[PDB]
């Protein structure tokens, strides 16, 4: 069995590159952040321009929504975090703390927690709330490429051009595991599966791995793209065929089957990196974002 | 300053 993506909308409006996508929980929206210093809301169905939110002093590396649709978080060169209230578009708090570039964000699944990561080399966690920052981790050795909390949001797993996934105890601030094969490529990108068993991790040496975190085992490889110098959103597609889905520095959006690890699609149209894919919560529905050269998202749909 | 605008955007 094998999908059938195919390009429905291309969503031009970002004047740079376009950071990174990402479909709201309840499955009305797209988010997309540029390093234009602009966010972007686009219909998930029908591809239209909602709105521009606008606010942070340089461009944008990361947006994350709450688990309700109702808040965005955005993480930006000019070092801070912003919240938005979507509807308003209005900057509800800006999270102040780190000292170089936020890379990467996202809330746990209750929403009352941020994660962050920056180049600054550490791990943060602000109360949504308040906007204060309850722990800094000093998590990594080099720049943070990604941070994401599991099913509970008990956990938080972190990747660093270190070579390094890391997994904390959200409570204690703790680490609890390192991950690592024989090697140390740089770590670009990292998420826990639906599930929270699992870890899908990137490495800067063209390779997607899914490790069991439990085990602290490499159980699959993903091969056959380029991804060798930027940090690429993957992900688990799980509303048809179970897949993995990732950008690739060749301009096409990759597919992979998850427990056979074949290719089973290469999505053609974008004309520079693909440094972002995501999939919708409920359709089968993924969203690409490319780098300068390019500046449009896709959305493809899929009968499977 | 990152010359693409983020630092996503960049070779590390």
């Amino acid at each position: 069995v094998k999908p059938n993506y195919a390009l429905k909308f291309t969503l031009a409006g970002h004047t740079k590159a376009v950071s990174s996508v990402k479909f709201s929980p309840n499955g009305e929206w797209l988010a997309s952040s540029s390093a234009d210093k602009l966010i972007k809301i686009w219909g998930a169905y029908d591809g239209k321009f909602e709105k521009t939110i606008s606010g942070h002093k340089l461009g944008i590396s990361d947006v994350a929504w709450s688990s309700d649709s109702n808040l965005l978080v955005s993480a930006s060169d000019d070092k801070t975090l912003k919240i938005w209230d979507v509807s308003s578009g209005k900057c509800l708090k800006t999270l102040k703390g780190h000292s170089n570039y936020v890379f990467c964000c996202n809330f746990n699944p209750q929403s009352n927690l941020i994660v962050s990561g920056s180049f600054d080399e550490s791990v943060r966690i602000w109360d949504v709330k308040t906007g204060k920052c309850l722990k800094t981790l000093p998590a990594h050795s080099d720049p943070v490429s990604a941070v994401h909390f599991n099913r509970d949001g008990s956990l938080i797993v972190s990747s660093s051009y270190d070579g390094l996934c890391r997994i904390w105890d959200t409570a204690s601030g703790q680490c609890l595991k390192t991950l690592i094969d024989d090697d140390n490529p740089p770590v670009s990108f990292v998420k826990f599966s639906p599930n929270g068993k699992y870890i899908l991790a990137a490495t800067l040496d063209n390779t997607l791995k899914l490790w069991d975190y439990s085990k602290g085992k490499c159980l699959k490889t993903y091969t056959g793209h380029k991804n060798e110098k930027y940090c690429i959103f993957a992900n688990f597609s799980v509303t048809g065929g179970k897949w993995i889905v990732s950008g690739s520095e060749d301009n096409l959006v990759y597919i992979w089957n998850l427990q056979t690890k074949e290719i089973v699609q290469k999505l053609q149209g974008h004309t520079d990196v693909v440094i972002s894919t995501a999939c919708h919560p409920t359709e089968n529905i993924i969203a690409s974002a490319a780098l300068e050269n390019d500046k449009t998202i896709k959305l493809w749909k899929s009968d499977c | 300053l990152n010359p693409h605008g983020a630092a996503r955007a960049e070779v590390y």
